[PDB]
């Protein structure tokens, strides 16, 4: 079988959403649903459109009508942003056909100012050549942030960088930055520091010039 | 209650074989079905196989037939999965899910998951395992607020990511920001964490960052000092 699911459905936390899973002739076979949080383990929600597991509130519900199974979530909040999957049996092929889940994101949440963190190189590594300087950023809601490096009080981006995307952590986005293209003599001069340019205001943090 | 301990997983060369195990704890291993279902990183899930309450195979997918073999053990209460001829498209988190219904004799074929596990990262590539490098990040004396100071670890140079960190014995579940890894254009990854780290007055933690790595088993017990 083959299920068709929306790529991404966003809705403000004032009304309900519409997560639909449809097929070709799926009108009588059972349809189950699962909710997997990013990073945690999946959990069971209202399945078979006629009953709910123990612990799931009345906010979740399911409805099948002909060829479309809709998962209605009532009073969506910030803590409900997860990946919703719909499962069917399809006894014709003796398989378990899954599909691309929908990333429900509650649009219209307050902003969060990220905090920059600088960790200088350790003490028991100067005898070797590691060059693993790291600049961290705290949690923030508005993702797609570009971390600009200020190496030796000058923009240096030709070195090997990471540029990790914003991941998920308790309904927050976070990342890091690694750029230590120096010859391992990072304590040269002019206060090697770190910057972060977010949408709007930017943050900076310097260390001891030694 | 339900403790589905999953074991088996690491870095193997393309074309080899391995054995994953899922042990149950909490319920009776004679009246519940258990399935193995992988999950690609950020690319949905994919059901692999499953076995009913008794010793019975339910089927496979359209791309795993002939290569995988699932088996059940009611004497040891464990579901095993032997994988042979692994390729590059077999890198996913294999989850061991249970079943809700008791699977009575006369019913309809309808199996759905009720409990989930943690999964084991089973990567298949030509790279080799690298040893981690823990570093005692210096807790600098920048003191403005109460808990502005923070220290962490600098684990790096490791291809597989079985990231499991512990401070003293597997406790202190307070606010800790474990940053995810990132491939630095060389296959390796980097791990970092941030703790509260209050004012050091001989009343704080032992400053120990133990990281467990199965393909690179090495007990690192290096302390952290200012």
């Amino acid at each position: 079988y083959e299920l068709t699911q929306p790529p991404s459905v966003s809705v403000a936390p004032g009304q309900t959403a519409r997560i639909t899973c449809g097929g070709n002739n799926i009108g009588s076979k059972s349809v189950h649903w699962y909710q997997q949080k990013p990073g945690q383990a999946p959990v069971l929600v209202v399945y078979d459109d006629s009953d709910r597991p123990s612990g799931i509130p009345e906010r979740f519900s399911g409805s099948n009508s002909g060829n479309t199974a809709t998962l209605t979530i009532s009073r969506v909040e910030a803590g409900d942003e997860a990946d919703y999957y719909c499962q069917v049996w399809d006894s014709r092929s003796d398989r378990v056909v899954f599909g691309g889940g929908t990333k429900l994101t509650a649009l219209g949440q307050p902003k969060a100012a990220p905090s920059v963190t600088l960790f200088p190189p350790s003490s028991e590594e100067l005898q070797a050549n590691k060059a693993t300087l790291v600049c961290l950023i705290s949690d923030f809601y508005p993702g797609a942030v570009t971390v600009a490096w200020k190496a030796d009080s000058s923009p240096v981006k030709a070195g090997v960088e990471t540029t990790t995307p914003s991941k998920q952590s308790n309904n927050k986005y976070a990342a890091s930055s690694y750029l230590s293209l120096t010859p391992e003599q990072w304590k040269s001069h002019r206060s090697y520091s770190c910057q972060v340019t977010h949408e709007g205001s930017t943050v900076e943090k310097t260390v001891a010039p030694t | 209650e339900v403790q589905l301990v999953e074991s088996g997983g690491g870095l193997v060369q393309p074309g080899r074989s391995l054995r994953l195990s899922c042990a149950a704890s909490g319920f009776t291993f004679d009246d519940y079905a258990i399935h193995w279902v992988r999950q690609a990183p950020g690319k949905g899930l994919e059901w692999v196989s499953g076995i009913t309450w008794n010793s019975g195979t339910i089927g496979y997918a359209d791309s795993v037939k002939g290569r995988f073999t699932i088996s059940r053990d009611n004497a040891k209460n464990s579901l095993y999965l032997q994988m042979n001829s692994l390729r590059a498209e077999d890198t996913a988190l294999y989850y061991c899910a249970k079943h809700h219904q008791i699977a009575v004799a006369g019913d309809a074929e309808d199996y759905y998951f009720d409990y989930w596990g943690q999964g084991t990262l089973v990567t298949v590539s030509s790279a080799s395992t690298k040893g981690p490098s823990v570093f005692p990040l210096a807790p600098s004396s920048k003191s403005t607020s109460g808990g502005t100071a923070a220290l962490g670890c600098l684990v790096k140079d490791y291809f597989p990511e079985p990231v499991t960190v512990s401070w003293n014995s597997g406790a202190l579940t307070s606010g800790v920001h474990t940053f995810p890894a990132v491939l630095q254009s060389s296959g390796l990854y980097s791990l970092s964490s941030v703790v509260t780290v209050p004012s050091s007055s001989l009343g704080t933690q032992t400053y120990i960052c133990n990281v467990n790595h199965k393909p690179s088993n090495t007990k690192v017990d290096k302390k952290v000092e200012p």
